[PDB]
RNA sequence: UUGGCACCUCGAUGUCGGCUCGUCGCAUCCUGGGGCUGUAGUCGGUCCCAAGGGUUGGGCUGUUCGCCCAUUAAAGCGGCAC
RNA sequence: GAUAAACGCUGAAAGCAUCUAAGCGUGAAGCCCCCCUCAAGAUGAGAUUUCCCAUUUCUUCGGAAAGUAAGAUCCCUGAAA
């Protein structure tokens, strides 16, 4: 998981979602997991 | 001069029973504080206690808007170093609702000797049953 | 939402009971959203176009559909053990897995779910409550999830595991 | 869960069958009687009240005599409640013998520790002395009362004061021997209190 | 921290280090839980949750600091009139 | 027992997808219990068992004082304190 204030798609597969009022990107590529 | 002043045991203090079900914790508290203080009576005298006795029933069904159930924290400090204990309004509404309403109402009473006497006139019950039937309590609406 | 033969759907205030051949279900929905029960087909009604209602609408539809399809042909989640010395034994109501731990791992199915084991290498989870099937299936996969180096461990049958060196 | 009251007689040792030598405390527990059963209906909790050692009439009063008359027994020196017991066992006036325990039973011994009177921080709280030489004028003192900022001393600054005479529970003592005709328990190791001290022996909570 | 300012104290607010006694913060040294890994395993790296408890004895120097010896699960960093 | 990070299940909003919006579960030496001790001046002064009983003269009145009960103390011998 990358935890950082700048969360943004790293590839085309990256999807930006919101869980519990937290922006995050989920992706097939586990390196691209990000939470804000 | 001539302005009326209530004497102790002059004004008839009545017993009221109030259903807490679905009412915001405040809103219920603020109305009850006024009844306890005697603000609803024209005999109101600031130094005497002319107010009524209040039984609150169904305190377990008291309303907490927003995320207050999880996010409203009640703190206690023992006065020992690092002796700060915390409870959520939610947990306290489940386990000790009599405590929750007493805290809420205590905060809205005068912070003095008479204020401490007023608090003694408040009886809170989690359920629908009190044991003050002898005092012939009359239902009160908010 | 079409009701198949054998199914009877009833509504009591907000809650809706569904009793069929495979089993019997009870699920409580949000009140303001209303459901119109007819002998053949089920049409769920939305009063206002507020974000809350738009969401609940699709959910009440989806869950009711799942409930009805639940009690008809039933739900089946299939699992597949990979790796040398990975096996599953069915003894009584207990699913006993040997997945490489020093101890054996055992699962007792809840009320309304079955864990019949055709071959030692694979497991199948039958039930009518899809979420109860999903959870038990996940809980069994949770014991040894698939690792990325040789693909060993408990995987879903259709699952696609990422692989490394 | 079983319980009894005895007096600490003293300590000795016994050789085990193995050949090992273990220290034991001898608890004499004669004249335990069941005086009263407390129920949830009556008192709001389950407990059996046991009266221990017989006491001369003139040392009792009419309140006491009335209480033990309900159990057809003489006044009792020590009365204690046991909770977590099975009330189906215990009849009012029934003797409670040491054979409620067996060799190997793990018990918790509760008693009042020996009185040491007024004691300093070194003995009472195991604090360190200051240096004894190199110009030191600090030896058996309590240390700084605390920082400056909170113009006051915090509430657990350990200081001199009365030391022992506190209730203590030692957990998980093995019963080594049970002698019925002598009303004696042998408990491996030591239990709180001076000789003749009341000791409450009950089944280990753990 | 190194500083700037000169607002309390010059009819006195004792100033470094150590000792004793701690207590608090968490930006966590160890132990617990977890995500990613250029994670085969054993070791690690990095980030997230976590402050419950724990967090050594010596040589040198007034020292703090630091280097060193030998350990340790670890030898945390800070505040409290340094 | 309830949670953190986290992992999920079911699941729409957004015919897909999605751990989340409704709804279920897993999940920390941490939180609350459990363990040990103090604790009803908890003036909100709680509970149980047992004991003593309704005395005398006054006080228009309310109350007052003066012998006692159960019980306790002074005093004395002491220590396990
Ligand atoms: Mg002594
Ligand atoms: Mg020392
Ligand atoms: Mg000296
Ligand atoms: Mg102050
Ligand atoms: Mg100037
Ligand atoms: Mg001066
Ligand atoms: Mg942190
Ligand atoms: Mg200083
Ligand atoms: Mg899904
Ligand atoms: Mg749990
Ligand atoms: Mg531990
Ligand atoms: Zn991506």
């Amino acid at each position: 998981m990358k935890v950082r204030p700048s969360v943004k798609p790293m590839c085309e597969k990256c999807k930006v979602i919101r869980r519990k009022g937290k922006v995050m990107v989920i992706c097939e590529n586990p390196k691209h997991k990000q939470k804000q | 001069r001539t302005t009326y002043m209530a004497k102790p045991g002059e004004v008839e203090r009545k017993w009221y029973v109030i259903d807490a079900t679905g009412v915001s914790l405040g809103r219920l508290s603020s109305e009850v504080a006024s009844i306890l203080r005697g603000k609803n009576k024209p005999q109101f005298t600031p130094h005497i206690d002319t107010g009524d006795f209040v039984i609150i029933i169904n305190a377990g069904k008291i309303g907490l808007t927003g995320k207050k159930a999880t996010d409203k924290i009640y703190y206690r400090h023992s006065q020992y170093p690092g002796g700060l204990k915390s409870r959520t309004a939610g947990e306290m509404r489940t386990n000790n609702p009599e405590k929750l309403l007493e805290l809420s109402i205590k905060g809205m009473l005068p912070k003095n000797s008479l204020g401490r006497q007023l608090f003694k006139k408040l009886h809170v019950y989690g359920g629908s049953e009190h044991e003050h039937a002898a005092q012939q309590p009359e239902v009160y609406e908010l | 939402i079409v009701i198949p033969a054998g199914v009877t759907v009833t509504l009591n205030g907000s809650t809706a009971t569904v009793k069929g051949p495979k089993g019997e279900l009870v699920k409580e929905f949000n009140p303001e959203i209303t459901i119109k029960i007819e002998g053949n087909e089920i049409n769920v009604s939305r009063p206002t176009d507020n974000k809350n209602h738009r969401a609940l609408h699709g959910t009440t539809r989806a869950i009711l559909n799942n409930m009805v399809v639940g009690v008809s042909e039933g739900y089946e989640k299939k699992l597949e053990l990979i790796g040398v010395g990975y096996r599953a034994q069915k003894q009584g109501d207990k699913l006993v897995l040997n997945v490489g731990y020093s101890h054996p791992v055992e699962f007792v199915a809840p009320k309304g779910v079955d864990i019949e084991v055709p071959a030692n290498t694979q497991v199948i989870v039958k039930g009518y409550n899809k979420e109860h099937v999903g959870e038990l299936a996940a809980n069994i996969r949770a014991v040894r999830p698939p690792e990325p180096y040789k693909g060993k461990g408990i995987r879903y049958e259709g699952e696609h595991v990422r692989r490394k060196e | 869960t079983k319980g009894i009251l005895g007096r600490k007689v003293g300590m000795t040792q016994v050789f085990t069958e193995n050949g090992e030598l273990i220290p034991v405390t001898v608890i004499e527990a004669a004249q335990n009687v069941v005086l009263q059963k407390k129920t949830v209906e009556t008192d709001g909790y389950e407990a059996v009240q046991i009266g221990f050692e017989d006491k001369r009439a003139i040392l009792s009063n009419k309140p006491e005599q009335g209480h033990v008359a309900k159990a057809n027994t003489t006044p009792k020196r020590f009365i204690r409640e046991f909770r977590d017991v099975n009330l189906d066992e215990y009849e009012i006036g029934a003797e409670v013998k040491v054979d409620v325990f067996a060799e190997g039973d793990i018990i918790d011994a509760t008693g009042v520790s020996k009185g040491k009177g007024f004691q300093g921080v070194i003995k009472r709280h195991g604090q360190s002395r200051g240096p004894m030489a190199h110009g030191s004028r600090y030896h058996r003192r309590p240390g700084s009362m605390g920082p400056v900022a909170p113009n006051r001393v915090f509430k657990n600054k350990l200081l001199p004061g009365r030391m022992g005479g506190e209730q203590i529970t030692i957990q998980n003592l093995e019963i080594v021997k049970v002698d019925v005709e002598k009303n004696v328990l042998l408990v491996k190791g030591n239990v709180p209190g001076a000789k003749k001290a009341l000791v409450q022996i009950k089944t280990a909570t753990k």
